[PDB]
């Protein structure tokens, strides 16, 4: 009944995107959004690793965004966003300096029962749009009302415009655009009063119109001038033209037309479909041949025009100009295509973004060729799991022999991404595995360290409780027993000193110098109490007693050598421990590399100190509670603290420290506080984590530099991560859950063994190991995205063989058209125009990917007919009496002929089996081969296909099957009739789900006694499932349905509850709202949680979720706390979490909201308060902090698969 | 594949406990229905049905 | 009423719906 | 054989459904014969509901008695569409192929009500007798009891399966148990024969038609049998009432040539009138699908079609159904539509194909 929702991976896709000064006037910022979450990003010019896309700051919404757009404010530093929420919301936003988030400036909430007109089925997005000159701003709420924002507080209060109540009764509004000049704002409209739809154009040829309102901020009236009346029906959006030219593009369908106030309408067909579906005059454009229907356009400076075609393809228009600014013709071009986008933003002059769901959302750069030509060159380019269609979990081929033996099972999810040209699979897999190639077994050793010696590490240093080891690596690493190093006693640190010139290790007495094998000196220390740990620089070595004492050692080139230099250190209370720091991309500015020194007191005062002086430059009066934000000022113990620089050429510093059993990390950014002089300029953003520490000194934060080209920190501990920044700057947390907890680790290059790392098991074991060099770790989950060059539809991983099945599609030409004279089909073919577009025919194949190496295996590949389309494909486990259990696992494919509606819809079941045949010479991917056991045409189309005990369940028509594997025939066995179009089936245990298009889920059940097939309960409820899942439980088994409202909810057939009949109505349990679309479904059991399920899901925006079933008793703490972090927090964008999370029925039935799954994307804000602000909200709900993370970390760690 | 997995066969369901002993079928009103398209009950085999002629389900 | 601005979140509307055999609970008020 | 096969076009808002996420990501259909494939039902293109506006002919289904039909319904699970006329038969018609199901005989007297339950099990149809018959799905002949002493007109259902409402010639519109056939109350004070009676879809309204010109239309209370309100709406015989699915919108056909719309929450003001009948309008049925837009019947045989906040009609064409239409019905995928005329036949209609000339009978017939 109960349950939580967690995010795993968000949604990668993007919508929309402008180009704007988001933190300051000087430079601007491509600001790009999505799905319920905002990205701001810069352009790096001098990358490693040519131009690229660096992230600044990173947003999530409770609510998804359906437009933005952006204005300079009066007396504005920056450039607000006006962000825009679904059923009429609007909020503006802007950067915060300070903080490092964002700030709300006013909100707007114009969802009222007199705005709805009586309609409760909302179909049209409010439209943001503002003016080019800054003086107003217009949304179009529900599509008959314009909201009126006016501009100089920094506003004035806002005016609803009726639509209906103007001239020419606008009623359908297609797009809507500010112009330029026109002195007062002026507000261009595209409509239809007498909608039509292209189908029906034999009686309303052409009926689209403009009206350019003109708006009086003051006086609040507005006259409609400059209307036209005779556009032709198809037009789609229009697009402003900039002020030298002024007017406006109007992309039609199959024209593209320029209209001007003074100049005569003028626009140019683009194919031969306006020859009797377009009255308007219009030219006939030469030499081009394409449509816009569903493009995205951009200005660059005036006259040019970059347009995104579908399909991908990129044409510059060109308005040829006479001399009196009026254009006279078009010229058109076929430039490099590129991805299927959904928006498109001119950068710095040059460059074009092409931001997109389905496909890599890519940086492109024009130049112009030696009129003018462009040739676009791609520049960089974001990682996209794209509209996830269906999605197989299966098990990867190159587990290492070391991991064989673990208890848990090893397995990742192949998805189904992207559409079209950018169609692609995607191997999504959550945790880090290595792959061990030479494993020891050192007992007793519990610190390591690796050093350079004379880029390949020279040296490999274990400490002992009594003695220390040395291993000199090369061809063969060996242990070494000659002079040099102490191994009288243990060492508590050992690096490099110089530029890797030197080997710098500490003693617990003092510190030796080395060129390797050679010890140069020694310098003894006894600074009070025994060392306990230093910190390394590149000239600088800092040393820290047990007592708090504090040295440092300085080279000095003479042949180079230590010498002492003794810190002024006011201790007013004990240093707890140390870190050194240098810059090489300098924000530490304090008003060339330059070191800096970290230090925490134990009275939680923590303090930066630059490096060559002693003199305090940064103070954080009440450090170890875990404050968001970290601002100068001049318990539960810190026990580690590191700064290390990551990303491009070491830019941003991040500060990782250890309090109390928790893991809180920080982010720095720039910020010039005119509050001092000699003051550090950069302030500490707190971010977010999944990571807990819950089970003389060993260091977890350990800094890596090239480890398979990625940089970054690796955190020892009962649960090990690792903390990866590249060039993107964008932060990525991975798991390493094998192999159990980490004690230790270093880096390590050697020539056995590449670029890769070291580490300790728990049980006394050094591992050589590398890490996988398939996978990108630059994304949220390490993925390896294959391209397909056509839509995967459906994907399956056929146990037996180990491979998949992906079902793929490509784009033909058409030209034939089924008819149909009462015998026998008869075909048309399509004889038109040379200037004609051909309609897009589907040709479907089965490919057989192989997880060894991922490309398809050669001459495995099953076509099919001409007009066949795969409607289903699952890994059906039908009953045999061959193996040494029943079941045998064959794939199932259930085909259907789409050709049109007047011809009868037939069915196809495709049973298939994937068997291990001899390779052919060359090819050792040509061990697998499909074997096509059924292929029989059905009496209907087969629809959905699932097993049952043995039995496939099929979907023909409005009747569900039956069927029985015989030797090489089906033989039906039950069967009854069922609603419209069943399109999903699933099972479990000779009970049947199916899911309707139109109307509801309805669970079946199978006797095998008796050969019937019997609905037992259904939902009566109209709803649009996209597909269902079964929520399990401990003895409860929910019902868990997807919608087309975005919303999940949980049925449960419980005959004993009187609300239902006697066994005769499913009853919800659940209901909850993700922000996105699910097709596919994934259980798998959790690492109290006896018996219990995790039902996983990939969303269709391009993440993955989860839910969680939980206890009463934990919900109900927790739900407590919901309600406390809903009211008590600011959230972005002043979007209410509880108004988000509820169910979205847009109409009115008897079935109140049953709410019975928390946010635990809001819960997972309670880990993000500090420990002074987590104990207030745990005394107003009367509880303790100690319960809620007791319960909040333990749905972290049961769900850490994948 | 979400059975080697998700094994589900070592968990008795309430949904299979509440359709073996039908925990509070309603008997049908209306007494001359048909109901050719419902299940098979077990205790018109085995035990005595009870209301027999006014079940939803069928007897074989 | 629309211009917004302890903290100045948008509102989270919710209606329930009062059941009975013939329909919902319905008032004779706003009928006339 | 010509059929309308619903299923290549939910196969491809299917496929449509993954990779969009709006209308306005859809690709344009374009009026040419070639993009066949392209089509989807009238859930995938939400807005835009000029889709839905079936003047394209494709059968008339006929008996081998030659009566007039008075009620057509489809199966809830669209299926077939089962048709009473006035022999008191019940004529089945498959719902893809429409060439002839089974033939039934219901009643002694012509059949004037037909109405599925929320749920997909029972069927209460009335005759001109004033007998209610229940019905199975596979068309099983359960329980009749005689509910009035005269002609009863039309029955409705409220959203349970529970509780129904019936109305005939006799003045009285008597609310009824579902499972008990118990005569609940009598709602009186209505000066003549009621016609039309429509529950509420959520709130426990019976709204009822009239011939009487001083209590055309009165709003009703089950559970305590008052008099809620009276709407002075036509002049003469509101012929049929109907409410949309999302609880506001009354509309009203009468003999007066109009069609109105009434929003339940605002009696006092009116929405828009739908002026372009010719002759009287008879019939009227919504569209599952799309809110705003519905059909329209008239006595002269006229079949229009109106979108609420558009103040013409979208269009119908006059001499379409022959007669005088008495019923509408909408398959669940408002992708055809079927009526019935006082004239012995029953025609189907569906969507427009994309790229034709409409130069049919039904059509600008050149
Ligand atoms: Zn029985």
């Amino acid at each position: 009944m109960y349950a939580v929702y967690k995010q795993a991976h968000p949604p990668t896709g993007l919508e929309f995107s402008m180009y704007c000064n988001f933190f300051n006037n000087s430079e601007r910022n491509l600001v790009v959004a999505g799905t319920s979450q905002l990205y701001v990003y810069r352009l790096n010019r001098d990358a490693e690793a040519r131009e690229k896309l660096e992230l600044a700051a990173s947003f999530s919404f409770f609510g998804n965004v359906m437009s933005m757009a952006s204005v300079q404010l009066a007396g504005a530093k920056r450039d607000a966003l006006l962000l825009s929420f679904k059923d009429a919301k609007l909020s503006v936003v802007e950067y915060d300096p300070g903080t490092h988030d964002l700030k709300t400036l006013s909100l707007h909430y114009f969802e009222e029962p007199e705005l709805r007109d009586g309609f409760v089925q909302n179909v049209h997005t409010p439209r943001v749009r503002v003016d080019p000159d800054g003086r107003c701003a217009a949304m179009l709420v529900y599509g008959t009302r314009l909201v009126v924002l006016p501009f100089r507080s920094s506003f004035l209060p806002s005016y609803i415009i009726d639509v209906r109540a103007l001239d020419e009764k606008l009623l359908n509004i297609i797009d809507l655009q500010f112009l330029h000049g026109y002195y007062e704002p002026t507000l261009l409209i595209l409509f239809e009063p007498n909608q039509t739809w292209p189908g029906r154009v034999a009686v309303r040829q052409d009926t689209c119109s403009i009206v350019a309102i003109s708006l009086n901020i003051t006086q609040k009236v507005h006259p409609v001038i400059w209307s036209l009346t005779s556009l032709p029906f198809d037009c789609t959006q229009a697009l402003a033209v900039p002020k030298p030219i002024g007017g406006v593009v109007v992309f039609a369908v199959n024209s593209l037309l320029y209209l001007n106030q003074s100049v005569p309408p003028y626009g140019v067909a683009l194919n031969s479909l306006t020859t009797g579906t377009t009255a308007f005059p219009l030219r006939t454009q030469e030499g081009v041949r394409i449509t816009l229907d569903c493009a995205q356009a951009t200005f660059i400076s005036y006259d040019k025009m970059v347009i995104s075609l579908k399909g991908g393809e990129i044409y510059v228009l060109t308005l040829i100009t006479d001399g009196m600014r009026s254009v006279r013709a078009f010229h058109f071009d076929k430039a490099a295509a590129s991805v299927l986008t959904t928006s498109m933003v001119t950068m710095e002059p040059g460059y074009l973004f092409l931001g997109s769901r389905l496909g890599n959302s890519l940086l492109l750069k024009y130049t112009e060729k030696l009129l003018a030509t462009y040739s676009f060159e791609v520049c960089d380019s974001i990682l996209n799991i794209g509209p996830c269609a269906n999605a197989a979990v299966g098990e990867p081929a190159f587990l290492s022999e070391e991991f064989q033996n673990s208890p848990e099972p090893d397995l990742e999810i192949v998805v189904c991404s992207g559409h079209g040209k950018n169609g692609a699979l995607s191997v999504l897999q959550k945790s880090i595995r290595p792959q061990v190639v030479t494993t020891f077994e050192l007992p007793g050793c519990y610190d390591m360290w690796t050093v350079i010696a004379p880029r390949r590490h020279g040296f490999l240093i274990l400490s002992r409780e009594d003695s220390t080891m040395i291993l000199q690596t090369g061809q063969e690493i060996m242990e070494l027993d000659t002079s040099g190093f102490a191994t009288q006693g243990p060492t508590v640190f050992a690096g490099n000193i110089g530029d890797n010139r030197y080997i710098v290790q500490v003693s617990p007495l003092g510190i030796r110098l080395l060129e390797g094998v050679n010890q140069l000196h020694f310098i003894p220390v006894d600074l009070g109490a025994p060392i306990v740990q230093c910190a390394v620089a590149d000239p600088y070595v800092v040393i820290m007693s047990a007592e708090g004492h504090v040295t440092m050692f300085l080279l000095k080139s003479d042949h180079h050598r230590l010498a002492l230099h003794k810190p002024p250190l006011h201790h007013q209370s004990k240093v707890i421990t140390l870190c050194l720091y240098r810059d090489l991309s300098g924000m530490f500015t304090t008003e060339e590399p330059t070191h800096w020194c970290l230090l925490v007191r134990e009275n939680g005062t923590m303090e930066i100190y630059q490096l060559p002086d002693w003199r305090l430059v940064f103070l954080v009066k009440n450090f170890p509670v875990g404050q968001r934000v970290l601002v100068d000022s001049s318990l539960p113990l810190v026990k580690e603290v590191l700064l290390v620089a990551l990303g491009s050429r070491q830019s941003r510093p991040y500060l990782l420290v250890h309090v109390d059993q928790e893991l809180l990390i920080y982010e720095a950014f720039p910020h010039d506080s005119q509050l001092g002089q000699g003051n550090l300029k950069v302030r500490f953003k707190k971010v977010p984590h999944n990571i807990n520490f819950r089970e003389g000194r060993v260091a977890r934060f350990r800094y890596f530099e090239d480890i398979y080209g990625y940089s970054g920190v690796f955190i020892c501990g009962p649960s090990p991560h690792w903390l990866l920044v590249t060039g993107r700057g964008a932060l990525r947390l991975h798991p390493m859950a094998i192999d159990g907890p980490v004690d230790s680790f270093a880096p390590f290059h050697n020539v056995n063994c590449p670029r890769g790392f070291l580490y300790f098991n728990r049980q006394g074991e050094l591992r050589i190991s590398v890490l996988p060099a398939y996978l990108s770790y630059d994304a949220p989950w390490p993925v390896r995205k294959i391209p397909l060059r056509c839509t995967a539809h459906y994907v399956a991983y056929h146990v037996e063989s180990k491979v998949y099945a992906v079902a793929t599609s490509t784009n033909t030409p058409c030209a034939r058209i089924p008819r149909m004279t009462g015998e026998e089909k008869e075909f048309e073919t399509i004889e038109r125009d040379e200037r004609y577009i051909h309609p897009q025919q589907e040709a479907f194949s089965i490919q057989l990917i192989s997880p060894v190496s991922w490309e398809a295996i050669p001459n495995a590949r099953i076509e099919l007919q001409e007009w066949e389309h795969v409607t289903c494909m699952k890994t059906v486990s039908l009953r045999s009496e061959e193996t040494v259990s029943g079941l045998k696992g064959y794939v199932a494919a259930g085909t259907c002929l789409m050709q049109g509606e007047e011809v009868t819809c037939r069915g196809r079941i495709l049973i298939m089996d994937v068997i291990e045949v001899v390779p052919e010479p060359g090819q050792p991917l040509t061990k697998n081969k499909f074997k096509v056991l059924y292929e029989k045409e059905q009496k209907g189309p087969v629809t959905a296909l699932c097993h049952c005990n043995g039995h496939l369940v099929s979907a023909i028509g409005q009747k569900i099957f039956l069927w029985s594997l015989r030797a090489s025939e089906l033989t039906g066995m039950a069967f009854i009739d069922t609603q419209l179009y069943i399109h999903q089936m699933i099972s479990v245990k000779n009970f049947i789900l199916a899911a309707d298009v139109m109307k509801s889920i309805s669970l079946l059940r199978y006797q095998e006694e008796s050969k019937t097939l019997s609905l037992v309960s259904r939902d009566a409820k109209p709803l649009e499932v996209y597909s269902v899942d079964f929520m399990v439980d401990n003895a409860q088994l929910g019902f868990l349905v997807s919608d087309r409202d975005r919303n999940l909810m949980v049925y449960m057939y419980l005959p004993e509850a009187k609300e239902s009949f006697g066994g005769m109505r499913l009853l919800r349990r659940a209901d909850f709202h993700v922000g996105a679309h699910v097709n596919t479904f994934w259980r798998t059991p959790c690492r109290v949680w006896e018996n219990k399920h995790i039902t996983w899901f990939a969303t269709l925006d391009g993440g993955i979720g989860l839910l969680l079933p939980m206890q009463e008793k934990t919900y109900r703490r927790l739900l407590m706390l919901q309600n406390a972090l809903t009211t008590m927090l600011p959230h972005h964008a002043g979007l209410n979490p509880r108004a988000f999370r509820m169910l979205h029925v847009d109409r009115r039935t008897l079935q109140n909201a049953v709410r019975n799954v928390l946010d635990g994307e809001l819960l997972n804000r309670y880990l993000y308060l500090s420990t002074m602000e987590r104990s207030e909200l745990a005394k107003k709900i009367g509880t303790t902090p100690d319960i809620i993370l007791d319960d909040l970390l333990e749905t972290d760690r049961v769900t850490a698969h994948f | 594949m979400q059975e080697i997995i998700a094994s589900v066969d070592h968990i008795k369901f309430d949904l299979e406990i509440a359709v073996e002993q039908q925990l509070g079928a309603q008997p049908l009103p209306f007494p001359g229905m048909d109901k050719s398209g419902a299940a098979v009950c077990e205790f018109f085999l085995k035990a005595a049905c009870g209301k027999g002629g006014m079940c939803p389900f069928r007897h074989i | 009423k629309h211009d917004l601005m302890s903290y100045p979140m948008f509102p989270a509307p919710e209606e329930r719906i009062k059941w009975d055999e013939y329909g919902e609970i319905i008032k004779p008020e706003d009928f006339l | 054989r010509k059929t309308i096969d619903y299923n290549p076009s939910v196969i491809k808002y299917l496929e449509n459904r993954i990779w969009q996420r709006d209308q306005r990501d859809m690709r344009a259909i374009q009026p040419d014969a070639g993009y066949y494939n392209d089509l989807v039902p009238p859930i995938g293109m939400l807005n835009n509901p000029m889709n839905a506006v079936t003047t394209k002919f494709v059968r008339t289904s006929t008996n081998k008695v030659k009566c007039p039909v008075f009620v057509v319904r489809w199966t809830p699970e669209g299926r077939r569409l089962v048709t009473g006329a006035s022999s008191g038969e019940f004529t089945l018609w498959n719902g893809l192929t429409f060439n002839f199901e089974t033939i039934l005989q219901a009643h002694d007297s012509p059949v004037r009500a037909m109405t599925w339950s929320h749920n997909d099990m029972w069927m209460l149809t009335a005759d001109h007798g004033g007998y209610v018959k229940y019905w199975q799905s596979n068309m099983n002949n359960v329980k009749m009891f005689q509910a009035h002493k005269e002609a009863i007109r039309e029955a409705s259902f409220s959203p349970t399966d529970n509780k129904f409402a019936t109305c005939s010639d006799d003045g009285t519109v008597r609310i009824w148990d579902f499972l008990r056939c118990h005569e609940e109350r009598i709602l009186r004070g209505h000066g003549a024969d009621v016609k039309c009676v429509d529950w509420h879809p959520t709130k426990g309204l019976v709204v009822s038609g009239s011939k009487d010109s001083q209590q055309p239309i009165k709003f009703w209370d089950p559970k305590t049998g008052q008099s809620l309100a009276t709407l002075h709406a036509h002049k003469n015989t509101v012929m049929e009432v109907k409410l949309n699915l999302n609880g506001n919108w009354l509309l009203t056909a009468s003999r007066d040539h109009l069609c109105k719309l009434f929003d339940i929450r605002n009696l006092k003001e009116e929405l828009q009138v739908f002026r372009g009948h010719k002759k009287e309008a008879t019939a009227v049925a919504w569209h599952p699908v799309h809110e705003g837009l519905f059909a329209s019947g008239g006595s002269d045989g006229s079949l229009l079609f109106w979108h609420v906040g558009v103040e013409k009609e979208v269009g119908g064409m006059e001499m379409a159904h022959e007669g005088m239409i008495w019923s509408l019905a909408w398959h669940p995928l408002g992708h055809i539509l079927c009526s019935g005329s006082n004239d012995h036949t029953s025609k189907f209609w569906t969507r427009n194909r994309p790229g034709d000339k409409m130069r049919d009978r039904y059509n600008l017939n050149l």
